[PDB]
């Protein structure tokens, strides 16, 4: 897996490693799943999610 | 904003207004509790550093609800290579005095990294646009927060099909070149927000155009991507005397 392809399969931000290596990052506030490509939020404020509809629909 | 429709409250979590002696200056967006990106051109014509005024959780101008929190902006950094009175490089990172809170109404946009920024954020077509300015070219300005959905286009084919300043590196079209829907006079500094998988990002900054939804031409947004170093480098430093502070670009 690449990068540049795809986001790498990465929810959010992703490195090339040496070789066929990949690994995936997530913003601060976020944690990565043991997929190894989605994140979570850690806190009750994560930036780039909306509130009222992260409610709206839990 | 025109053509576009009401931001239902809270719903634009991360849009800032800012204020000089309580007029309306311009937008921003807010990225982490202390910090604000806005237009480097908003502050052209400052003349007391002292008086302007960042507001979050703003939406109804002519209402107090008690969601609004209003700081004192300590610095606004500009990068050397911004020439006032210009278009290039219209970017400002602005200190506040002390952080915000966050809750429902005061959420932070996210800064990507460059190459999600360049590789990913770049392809997604539509992003929003928001802000308080004209609601038409020539008229009034919003007391409700507007928000409006726009298509990026690759500069090759923003030149070739618009019909005056270069589309630099620095900056990208999106909208419309049929005077149907634009961001205008006064939206100047705020968000252009990009969705990607479940989060948004911070990727435009509402820069320029020929007039508000002008047939034949679209908007002009700083493109952010070519600053996510410099301002993530700023962010890690002390805070410096006098409000007004040029740093080197790159
Ligand atoms: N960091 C963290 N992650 C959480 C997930 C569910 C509830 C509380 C949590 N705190
Ligand atoms: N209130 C609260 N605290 C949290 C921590 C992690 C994820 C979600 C959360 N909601
Ligand atoms: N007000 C104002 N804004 C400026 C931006 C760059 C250099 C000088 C400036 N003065
Ligand atoms: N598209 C567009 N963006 C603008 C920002 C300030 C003034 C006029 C504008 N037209
Ligand atoms: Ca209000
Ligand atoms: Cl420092
Ligand atoms: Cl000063």
């Amino acid at each position: 897996l690449i990068c540049v392809n795809e986001n790498g399969g990465c929810e959010q931000y992703c490195s090339d490693h040496t070789g066929t290596k990949r690994s995936c990052r997530c913003h601060e506030g976020y944690s990565l799943l043991a997929d190894g490509v989605s994140c979570t939020p850690t806190v009750e404020y994560p930036c780039g999610k909306i509130p009222i509809l992260e409610k709206r629909n839990a | 904003i025109v053509g576009g429709k009401v931001c239902p409250k809270g719903e634009c979590p991360w849009q800032v207004l800012l204020l000089v002696n309580g007029a309306q200056l311009c937008g921003g967006t807010l990225i982490n509790t202390i910090w604000v990106v806005s237009a480097a051109h908003c502050f052209d014509k400052i003349k007391n550093w002292r008086n302007l005024i960042a507001v979050l959780g703003e939406h109804d101008l002519s209402e107090h609800d008690g969601d609004e929190q209003s700081r004192r902006v300590a610095q606004v950094i500009i990068p050397s290579t911004y020439v006032p009175g210009t278009t290039n490089h219209d970017i400002a990172l602005l200190r506040l005095h002390q952080p915000v809170v966050l809750t429902d109404h005061v959420v932070p946009l996210c800064l990507p990294e460059r190459t999600f920024s360049e590789r990913t954020l770049a392809f997604v077509r539509f992003s929003l646009v928001s802000g308080w300015g004209q609601l038409l070219d020539r008229g009034a300005t919003a007391l409700e927060l507007m928000v409006l959905n726009v298509p990026r286009l690759m500069t090759q084919d923003c030149l070739q099909q618009s019909r005056s300043p270069n589309i630099t590196e620095y900056m990208f079209c999106a909208g419309y070149s049929d005077g149907s829907k634009d961001s205008c006079k006064g939206d100047s500094g705020g968000p252009h927000a990009t969705h990607y998988r479940g989060t948004w990002y911070l990727t435009g900054i509402v820069s320029w155009g020929q007039g508000c939804a002008t047939v034949g031409h679209f908007g002009v947004y700083t493109r952010v991507s070519q600053y996510i170093e410099w301002l993530q480098k700023l962010m890690r430093s002390e805070p410096r005397p006098g409000v007004l502070l040029r740093a080197p670009f790159p």
